[PDB]
């Protein structure tokens, strides 16, 4: 996250890190055994770690599970990132509690001009790079579609919405990947791509969760 | 591993993972974290393929 701040610890108690011998990715938790990623974070060997606010410090709310299954989106396109989303599976299921928590998923999509949060353990910096032992937070904006095909035309499938700031200084990047933008208590996006990060004209990305609530339920009934 | 100033480095995938690839600028295998697909995720899997 550039241009954000600290959310404080395990005040996002949906949020995960993906951690393979190191953290590459997050997700959101959705019940006790899955979490919501992107498709493009599919790799061997993830294990899902819950409740953390500090990554590299044991502070006791940590739950470490294995992820059992690693399922992307069948029609995910690896070019044009379009249904960038993956579901993990739990090996175990998670103890839901205060700092452990799953995050509501939507029944409709969001509006334009609904300020959302978005938060992880990804770069800080627009140029050069600096990661963050502790989660960070970004309010932001989902824009329109049509100022999102102003920034990326061509580029911008009806499974993604653009979100932040058009005039640089604020935005989602490396390391954000697959967590949550989550919109009036409900999961209306999954940290996707973007330009860069934090670039004027090139706001971030955004898998749009909320075309793919039958996929979901049908994936998590079927494994 | 220093990569000197003009060298063309890996192209920076537009996707939000940080992966840790190691890719071989030259004569070594510097790291990159970021959307990368391309280089090895193993340090001696490039190491053993550097230079080419
Ligand atoms: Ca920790
Ligand atoms: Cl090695």
């Amino acid at each position: 996250i550039v241009g954000g701040y600290t959310c404080g610890a395990n005040t996002v108690p949906y949020q995960v890190s993906l951690n393979s011998g190191y953290h590459f990715c997050g997700g959101s938790l959705i019940n006790s055994q899955w979490v919501v990623s992107a498709a493009h974070c599919y790799k061997s060997g993830i294990q899902v770690r819950l409740g953390e606010d500090n990554i590299n410090v044991v502070e006791g709310n940590e739950q470490f599970i294995s992820a059992s299954k690693s399922i992307v989106h069948p029609s995910y396109n690896s070019n044009t990132l379009n249904n960038d989303i993956m579901l993990i599976k739990l090996k175990s299921a998670a103890s839901l509690n205060s700092r452990v928590a799953s995050i509501s998923l939507p029944t409709s999509c969001a509006s334009a001009g609904t300020q959302c949060l978005i938060s992880g353990w990804g770069n800080t910096k627009s140029s050069g790079t600096s990661y963050p032992d502790v989660l960070k937070c970004l309010k932001a904006p989902i824009l329109s579609d049509s100022s999102c095909k102003s920034a990326y035309p061509g580029q911008i499938t009806s499974n993604m919405f653009c979100a932040g700031y058009l005039e640089g200084g604020k935005d989602s990047c490396q390391g954000d990947s697959g967590g949550p933008v989550v919109c009036s208590g409900k999961l209306q996006g999954i940290v996707s791509w973007g330009s860069g990060c934090a670039q004027k004209n090139k706001p971030g990305v955004y898998t749009k969760v909320c075309n793919y609530v039958s996929w979901i339920k049908q994936t998590i009934a079927s494994n | 591993c220093t990569v000197p100033i003009g060298w063309s480095e890996p192209v920076k995938g537009l996707c939000k993972a940080r992966f840790t690839r190691y890719y071989c600028m030259g004569n070594c295998c510097k790291v990159y974290e970021g959307c990368y697909t391309g280089g090895y995720s193993r340090m001696g899997e490039c190491a053993r393929n550097c230079p080419a």
